[PDB]
């Protein structure tokens, strides 16, 4: 498949890359893995891969061998890497939404995972029972992202093309709660939580705009317009001292400071970029997909 | 039986894909002509420069497959009402390119969401598109009964649902469709895909859409209550909207995913088959109507035209119709001469109008149930007509019928009429001019003499059809008037429609008139509903005698009798009427020696023109 | 097989009678609708007062049966164009009552006669009536091929039949006619029922009624040979005029007695049956062109408009027209590198215009059928047909067609070409543009390069049909010139029509062009009958490359290719052409940098006006 | 200069009545055509057959006259609008009979007022009447700046006048012709006669008046302060209203009879002469642009 949607690198440094077709007679999907990063793309020189019966529009890892799917098809499917990890098998592919799942983000625990989908749903999985524990239609429009806290299983980020960031904590009876800037701006796209800070994210929005929020303040300390056109993507950098990778649909990576001051960009994607991960091995070296099929290996000074 | 269809947003192999759908019992399939996600730049590089395929190939089905099987769906990403300029103008191109590969593959419709208030962009880029050569594709636009916003679970701590009624609020979604339709024009390219969530609202936001041309009803699989058995159902509240939406003979299309999975995909179908198969199944009036609805005709005139033969065939045939005027003239035999005067006293009856003589017949019948004697005069001035009624005098009849080759107004009689018994009535009582004919007629009525009918009455009620206002607009032809066919009422059996306030009478007619025939009435319609006035449906009510009456009032209407369809009274432009306004509407019937006509005008809750004037777009020949 | 009806004057019971000409074969009945000897006074008493009924009662058949099987016939004394007066007066109340009698029946067609030279007043009657209400009725005017008084028995001592011939004179049945028809101002609802004699007239009488509107032909049973068994049959010649009429599709009515008496009636419709189904049965061409005879399309614009995928689908499914493009890019890869060059020699050649890629294949068939290396390219500038191409690229082809998604005029070549093959033909040569699009193109073909194709030249032919005249003037539109419809070319199948003259070459165009596209072309057409100029066909032949071409010139068309129907150029009002006289034609292409166009006059034997003065009617847009 | 008229609603010999007006100094006059008082029966026996004459014979002026001096007047009986169906009938009748004899006369205009909220079959009779063969005709509706009703002393001891501030209250005069016009389907031959009371009301109500079709302002001789010297004036709020009248170009009615007796009645035109040869005389731009005031012009295309 042409189109490259999502890049992980997993603990010990292997490549974790979700495709789909996106034009062509066949709309359907695959996940590989590279133990080689510096092989990827090329299908002829990886350890293992499958396809899907429809593409993925986002992918997470589930700990070491498990792999979350958010599918076309409106189904989230949880792909198991083998013993050998030779062979990716499906353990389950639940069809429990009513439209594309768009974003999955693994809990702080690793046993349950929430979703959001166009059908304007977020659920919450219990990937150990292979069943969905609470349905929240919050939102009036599109899910477009959903983060789970890095350190909290019941806090959770998500956004929406109704305007809204809401900050989640299942804990409390009306668990969603509406946070962001003094005004109403463009929507927002792209959500980080910050590695350190429990309480602090990012949001990238559709003007290509980048905003550090407080979720304790409730509002925007500062932005800053990175992208030309909507970020797609933000990613921090494994760092004691993080740098965030931001994405974009004007095919251009930035990698910048905690006051979002620009230290790094690549015009190397002559299409969209799709998703951005630091290697674990080697802190400055950051590797993005786009729908371009290229993996580009990036060195940050 | 219900034509349905099956909505995806996710077709991997499009061969496989509709193959299943077919199999699962579907007659069409609503699929993206382009991968929703793949988003596309047109502007800024080097995006601008992806290189192709932009889409699975036109060779992947036949022609055919294409043109009765393929609903388009313009891609979600696609928004030209966006903040950002960028995305407008990347939408704007992209919102061409799917519509315009939608028309290449010669597609029968193509849906489009109206998501939120402003969808203006949307509405003019739609317009271009459709004004892009004459190409006759429907255009289904995606509407919510209520909106994802207020339908959202209470479950945002700092931004509760309100608890509070908004009346107007609640039905914000009609607002959408309504600015969008007069944005484009009134193209009736441009429908209505009605989407039904899990929860109804309040019957007035449902009932703000009638009289609008809904083409598809889109039901959620999250909608369908599971039954003890497993299979999907829907509650009584969701049946009753569905009964109605059959009526209408919409296009049931299922979205979303199989949350019945016990069960196969046709279980959906299954319930919708079992429950169109489990309607009523009137009527007398509806399966002699069925054909007829929403299509436009104008008035007979049986005095300026002479009726063609299969005309009157179709027309005497309406059993209703002649027992209510037999028994008419049953009770007026009996009433008028005495038992013991029976063989004694014969009653001079006149039919004028009798065309092949079903009222000639109907005087005879009653005569001999009644047991009196009666001398019959047939007064017909269609000479084709009195060809049928001297066969049948000559065969039949014999000297007892009189056939009179002539006018009423104009016929010198040979002695004065016991009874007149005439048939000149209309959808609107007196619009095929029954007063002017009888008035000509009255002088040869005994100065003692009845009249049936004896009276007849009139009735009015505003009513909201969109669709009725497409058809009329559409009625535009060479060589007159741009807005003739808005000046002149059409006979039409009124379907999709929405009645505003209760009948009220307009003009009314006596017989024999002891006393003009011009006539001008004001009436005030109490409105309950938000609503947009089109026009004016047009009934009646006659006396024949006593107690024996025709009526095609909808509350007092004659069991099953097909003779007359309502009558409707256009007006130019649509009127805005708030809920507790009144809608003041004026009628005149004007006349000279040579036409009849109306006029009508609104002047609350805002003034109409007056329409027809003079006649210059109608009159009604004498 | 054959729709045929009966004709008779006598009919007792209508009942039977109907049963009977049925049982013989007939689909239909020609009847009186009144006695034919019943003379009716409408003025002088006491006839004026005629006790009724005037005749048969409408309640004797079916609606169905007087719509289906029941033709109307003006019963004989009815004469307007009497000299007498008073017979003028009742011939005109008697001619309404019968034609208003016909209408009350709703009967498919009325026959009228035309027997002498003035039937003006009939003409008038029957233009009041039609003009009495819209109502879809037929006039089947019953004309002789011969007038009874030059067909008479030379038995008349002191007046002789004249053994002269009188060319005009021979014709007179068809003035009758066009003198009728044009006081009635061209009306669709006026027919010919053409009366066939025992002795045909010369062939020029008989091709004088080819454009002209045949409904009906007349076969007395007198004008049938007998043969050795005692069978009916007809004379070879009277086959042949029988052969072009089953081509018209007319229906056959039998007048007259039975005259071969031991025989069934159907023995008549027997030979007819057996004639029609031993026609000659074509086509290639005609099988596939059933359907669009005398049918009006707009002609399509490949440069303005995006062709739908359907339009592409039917046009790559022609083998003689892609056969041709083979063998043409065949010979010129074996002229243009030699032999031994062939492994070493890569031709770049260009599609330009490529659609759905079936000149690409027959590029490729022509390279390894040749046996030389080529390199394609598929130039295109419909975005949804460049889509099937880049899907077949991916697929199919590889990196030997290099897909290009541009107009040719704008598309700025990485290499210059050997080959530019291009498909941009319309049914008048240039009238799809094929001139400006390839100009736009020249500048990247080699200094010594060819293309395909090398030439075309459009011809004209001047036609007579007031048939494909009624349909032009039908195709009035609100909204724009009233004789707009006049002023513009119609692709058509040109079927009921008369060439006048051998088509003759109007434009030529050359490419490469070595040397503008505005042209200015007079053109004397000899015409050797009397006739009515309607228009001119257009047809036109292209040199793809040397011996191989292709044409839909009549001469020399292309065998079963159906690609292209002729054009057709209308006049606003038609030109009489007498015998002898020529047809001067003159035509202009015109051009601005926007717009191109075609300017036309007649100028001999009379000036038309010049159709299409500055595109105000028809542009064709670059 | 003002081209002006005199309103009458009484003209004995209509020879010296329009001889003195013309001498007191209007261009025109505006008259009843038939007796004002002269109620007349269409229906009912006897009155029905009341001999004629009806009215005055045409004879009296020249066509030129007719044509260029006299103003119609439909009889202030006349009432389309009645709630009593035979004074309606009658009021159909008589208000055609006096617009069929205005167009008879072919007079350049006729006034009809607009006194009542309902004025909806007054509408339809003049619509009915316009489309009686294209005859050009002006039809000047008299509509008051202020209704009768809302200027009213307030001596009605129980129903006392407002005094609250109704915004749209004091624009119902605005809607009275604008649901007229509407009805006629705004009619090119249909203008407003504003007529303007002692006190004007807030500038929005007259600010109501702007895009509207005005030909004649009336100006009864009662809204006339009297200076010093005796001659009539207006208020400065009144002579604002009066130059902003006379760059609409209207025609200028006086109606009522003279107040200021120690005058002529020219001392009133002498007035409105005096008001508009002393308006602000701009401009550069207004003196080049005179000529081409609302009228519409296709965009050029120098391209
Ligand atoms: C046989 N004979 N002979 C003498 C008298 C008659 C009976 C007769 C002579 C004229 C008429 C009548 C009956 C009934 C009423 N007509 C008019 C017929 C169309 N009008 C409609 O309203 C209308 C339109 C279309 N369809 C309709 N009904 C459908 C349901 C299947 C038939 C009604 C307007 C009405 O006044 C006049
Ligand atoms: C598939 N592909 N893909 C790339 C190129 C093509 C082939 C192609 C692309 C356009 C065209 C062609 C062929 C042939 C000719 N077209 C036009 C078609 C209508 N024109 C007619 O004259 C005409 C009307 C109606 N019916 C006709 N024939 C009937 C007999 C059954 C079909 C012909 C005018 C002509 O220029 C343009
Ligand atoms: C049954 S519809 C009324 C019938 O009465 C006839 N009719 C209508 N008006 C008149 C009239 N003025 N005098 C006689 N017959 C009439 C019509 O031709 C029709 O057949
Ligand atoms: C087969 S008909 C000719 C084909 O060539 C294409 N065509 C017409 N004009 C041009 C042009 N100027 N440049 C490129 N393609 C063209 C049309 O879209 C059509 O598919
Ligand atoms: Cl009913
Ligand atoms: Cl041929
Ligand atoms: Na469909
Ligand atoms: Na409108
Ligand atoms: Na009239
Ligand atoms: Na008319
Ligand atoms: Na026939
Ligand atoms: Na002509
Ligand atoms: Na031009
Ligand atoms: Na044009
Ligand atoms: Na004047």
């Amino acid at each position: 498949e042409r189109q490259l949607e999502a890049a992980r690198y997993r603990s010990d440094g292997a490549l974790l890359l979700g495709a789909s077709s996106l034009s062509g007679r066949c709309w359907a999907g695959s996940l590989w893995l590279f133990k080689d990063p510096c092989a990827a793309p090329n299908e002829g020189f990886c350890s293992a891969g499958v396809q899907t019966e429809a593409g993925v529009a986002d992918l997470t890892w589930v700990g070491e061998r498990g792999i979350l799917v958010a599918s076309d098809s409106g189904a989230v499917e949880l792909w198991e890497l083998d013993e050998n990890e030779t062979l990716i098998v499906s353990k389950f592919c639940k069809y429990e939404h009513d439209d594309i799942v768009s974003t999955v983000s693994v809990l702080s625990s690793g046993t349950q995972a929430v979703s959001g989908s166009k059908d304007i749903c977020i659920k919450v999985w219990d990937l150990a029972q292979q069943v969905v524990l609470s349905s929240y239609r919050a939102h009036a429009a599109q899910v477009t992202c959903v983060a789970a806290s890095p350190h909290k299983d019941s806090v959770f980020l998500s956004c929406s093309e109704d305007n809204r960031i809401l900050l989640w904590d299942t804990r409390c009876p009306k668990p969603a709660s509406q946070i962001g800037c003094s005004a109403p701006g463009y929507l927002p796209t792209s959500l980080a939580w910050h590695p350190q800070q429990s309480e602090v994210f990012v949001f990238g929005d559709e003007n290509g705009t980048v905003s550090l929020v407080d979720t304790k303040s409730t509002s925007c300390v500062l932005s800053s317009a990175v992208h030309s056109q909507c970020v797609t993507g933000l990613v921090f950098s494994p760092h004691s001292v993080p740098f965030l990778a931001s994405l974009s649909e004007d095919c251009s990576l930035a990698v910048l400071d905690s006051s979002l001051s620009e230290l790094f960009r690549s015009q190397a994607h002559r299409d969209f970029v799709r998703d951005a991960t630091w290697s674990p091995l080697n802190h400055s070296l950051l590797t993005t997909v786009g729908w371009d099929h290229q993996v580009v290996h990036h060195v940050v000074p | 039986r219900v034509s349905s269809g099956r909505d995806l947003n996710c077709v991997p192999e499009i061969a496989d894909t509709l193959g299943a759908v077919a199999k699962q019992g579907f007659d069409f399939l609503c699929m993206p002509v382009f991968h929703p996600r793949f988003k596309r730049e047109f502007i800024q590089e080097p995006a601008k420069n992806r290189p192709g395929p932009q889409t699975r190939s036109d060779l992947l089905l036949s022609g055919r497959d294409w043109n009765t099987l393929i609903v388009g769906k313009l891609s979600p990403w696609i928004r030209p009402d966006s903040k950002v300029e960028k995305i407008r103008r990347n939408s704007e191109a992209a919102m061409l390119q799917e519509l315009n590969f939608g028309a290449y593959l010669g597609l029968p419709a193509f849906l489009l969401p109206l998501n939120q208030e402003d969808n203006t962009n949307l509405a003019r880029v739609l317009t271009n598109h459709i004004h892009t050569g004459h190409h006759s594709s429907m255009f289904w636009m995606r509407v919510p009964l209520v909106a994802p916003e207020d339908l959202r679970d209470d479950i945002i701590e700092n931004a509760p649902t309100t608890h509070t009624e908004e009346y107007s609020g609640e039905e914000k979604t009609w607002m959408w469709w309504h600015n969008f339709r007069t944005l484009c024009d009134y193209s009736k390219r441009i429908a209505v895909a009605l989407e039904i969530g899990a929860d109804l609202p309040s019957n007035h936001v449902i009932d703000r859409w009638l009289g609008e041309p809904i083409k598809a009803a889109i039901l959620p699989t999250s909608i369908f209550l599971t039954n003890k058995k497993g299979f999907p159902v829907l509650s009584k509240m969701h049946q009753r909207l569905i009964f109605r939406l059959l009526k209408l003979e919409v296009q049931f299309i299922i979205t979303g995913t199989n949350h019945h999975s016990e069960k196969e995909f046709c279980s959906y179908l299954q319930y919708l088959e079992y429950l169109s198969q489990n309607r009523p199944p009137p009527n007398a009036y509806e399966l002699f109507a069925k054909g007829y609805e929403d299509y436009l005709q104008s008035p007979l005139q049986p005095l300026m035209d002479n009726l063609e033969s299969q005309t009157y065939e179709v027309f005497e045939k309406d059993p209703i119709k002649y027992s209510q005027y037999q028994q008419a003239i049953y009770k007026c035999l009996l009433d008028r001469v005495p038992e013991e005067e029976k063989d004694t006293n014969v009653q001079v009856l006149m039919v004028l109008g009798a065309g092949r003589g079903p009222l000639v017949n109907a005087s005879l019948r009653a005569a001999k149930q009644a047991d009196r004697r009666i001398k019959l005069y047939a007064v017909e001035k269609n000479p084709n007509a009195v060809v049928t009624l001297e066969n049948w005098q000559f065969e039949e009849w014999g000297s007892q019928v009189t056939v009179v080759s002539s006018d009423m107004r104009e016929w010198v009689a040979p002695e004065k009429a016991d009874i007149i018994v005439s048939e000149l009535l209309g959808s609107f009582a007196d619009n095929e001019l029954s007063p002017e004919c009888l008035d000509g007629a009255q002088h040869f009525l005994k100065d003692d003499g009845v009249s049936i009918p004896g009276e007849y009455t009139s009735f009015l009620a505003p009513i909201s059809s969109s669709k009725l206002y497409n058809e009329v607009r559409a009625c535009r032809e060479k060589d007159r008037d741009p807005e003739a066919q808005f000046e002149m009422p059409y006979v039409v059996r009124l379907h999709n429609f929405h009645q505003l306030s209760a009948p009220q009478p307009c003009f009314t007619f006596s017989h024999p008139n002891r006393d003009d025939n011009n006539r001008y009435c004001t009436l005030e319609f109490p409105v309950e509903v938000n609503t947009v006035l089109h026009g004016f449906a047009g009934y009646f009510e006659t006396v024949l005698y006593q107690d024996i009456t025709l009526s095609i009032r909808p509350e007092t209407h004659s069991p099953g009798m097909f003779s007359w369809f309502p009558i409707l009274f256009p007006i130019k432009q649509p009127i805005t009427v708030r809920e507790g306004q009144t809608i003041c509407v004026r009628f005149w019937r004007c006349s000279n020696s040579k036409k009849v006509w109306y006029e009508w005008a609104v002047t609350a809750p805002v003034c109409s023109a007056i329409h027809n004037p003079t006649g210059r777009s109608y009159t009604i020949g004498l």
